[PDB]
């Protein structure tokens, strides 16, 4: 499983 | 440029429409046109640029991982050789991904970063530079993987230096930068201990500053803090 | 054509890779190249062509509906006029959608349909022709909406005539054709009673033939029969 | 709600 990066915020 | 004849405000309006329609290639093209008008971007406009290209490169990264996995399997003892097509198509997608990264890096270099003097804009753009070098690093294998990694590292580090001087530890720009730099350390730079230490210190320093925040800002900060925690749970 | 230099078999291989990668624009371009080699298509290849273009036009239809809704709202009493941008962008997406439909209809006319003599291939292609005229009808408003609707109707009807003569009532090609023609009647042709009657008769005639089927064929037929039932539940 | 047409089968 890959690390979580900053997601989009609409 | 095909957006050269469209008003800046019309490009931003259509970027928002494209977002609603989930037409992210269009959204990115509209925002590229807006950037190329040469005026600095507001915080909402910077976010539109980021959302558009992150969605475009995200689809490419997902496709590239699928194809690279198939290619890796095809290249193992006992695999019926099936010709050049898997490699060719993986290369096609990879080239398109590198092109998107190069386009974003080009907009940052010409001339978003050099005109960005406030911390909130400058850190945002330097983080983006680190992010798109990191996406290049994810597919790099030739001579330049080392130099691509160093370029990502350098951009993240400049962004970190500014954020620690100029922003509170709960600031969402600062928190997402630290999150992404920790991902760089773990996933790209083979430095999981640095990744863990950064995520932990970032989380703890934000926790201690939450008492200063409004309800709405508390929600923003704790959402990103949760992502740091998720990674620490994955990593440890 | 940019696929003219690639082997037919390589185009089909890459269409399958694109499908795995959810790269449906690429998948459609590969299949267009395969069709333009001029040989008839196998059942698996016909399915690849259909899957690719249905996904491409599906994204466009979804985006067009979002934009048309925004435009309709903008054009109501008490709506702050916001300039030509919504209409312009809806028109852009609409033109791209019509282009995809025209490309598919072109492949069917040159020359998939005229070379298709078996019922399974000919009905499949005529159903596709009805489907892509139906997608054109969904966005048509000028003089030609009536003629587009009649073209859809005519293709579906020719397909239906063949399917009823040449295929058992549980055949999945026949069932999906009837499903889509019933959708045409309800959603395009303002004929909900015809839609209901077709869906009901299709369902009942298939039910009576299920006893002839293997487990695997029974699963295929009943899955489409469920979609007929879902629509009847929606429509009544 | 729009009517259901034949879905893709991979
Ligand atoms: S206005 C310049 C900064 C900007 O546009 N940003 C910085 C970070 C934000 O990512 C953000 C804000 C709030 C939340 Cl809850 C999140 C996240 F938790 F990741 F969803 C991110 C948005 C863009
Ligand atoms: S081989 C020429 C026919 C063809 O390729 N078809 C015809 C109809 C099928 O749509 C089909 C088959 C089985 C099921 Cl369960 C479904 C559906 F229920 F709609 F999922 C559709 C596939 C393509
Ligand atoms: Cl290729
Ligand atoms: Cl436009
Ligand atoms: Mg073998
Ligand atoms: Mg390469
Ligand atoms: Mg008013
Ligand atoms: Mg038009």
């Amino acid at each position: 499983q890959r690390s979580t990066s900053t997601p989009n915020v609409h | 440029g095909a957006m050269g004849s469209m008003e800046r405000a019309s490009l931003i309006q259509k970027a928002k429409l494209a977002e609603q329609a989930e037409r992210y290639e269009d959204m990115a093209a509209f925002m590229k046109g807006a950037v190329e008008k040469g005026e600095e971007l507001s915080c909402e406009e910077r976010n539109l640029l980021s959302v558009a290209y992150k969605n475009v490169v995200g689809g490419q990264r997902a496709a590239w991982r699928v194809l690279s996995s198939i290619e890796q399997k095809s290249n193992e003892e006992g695999s019926e050789e099936k010709g050049p097509e898997v490699r060719e198509y993986r290369e096609k997608v990879e080239t398109e991904l590198q092109g998107v990264c190069d386009t974003v890096l080009g907009l940052l270099d010409s001339h978003l970063i050099k005109e960005a003097g406030d911390a909130e804009s400058r850190v945002f753009y330097l983080k983006m530079k680190g992010d798109y070098y990191r996406y290049l690093a994810e597919v790099a294998t030739g001579d330049d993987k080392k130099r691509i990694i160093d370029s990502a590292r350098s951009a993240y580090q400049e962004a970190m230096d500014i954020s620690k001087k100029e922003m509170p530890p709960t600031n969402p720009i600062r928190l997402g930068l630290a999150l992404n730099f920790s991902v760089f350390h773990y996933e790209i730079a083979n430095s999981p201990e640095e990744a863990i230490s950064l995520a932990k210190t970032t989380f703890d320093e934000a926790m201690a500053d939450l008492h200063t925040l409004s309800e709405d800002s508390y929600k923003d900060s704790t959402l990103i803090m949760q992502l740091l925690r998720d990674n620490l749970t994955l990593w440890t």
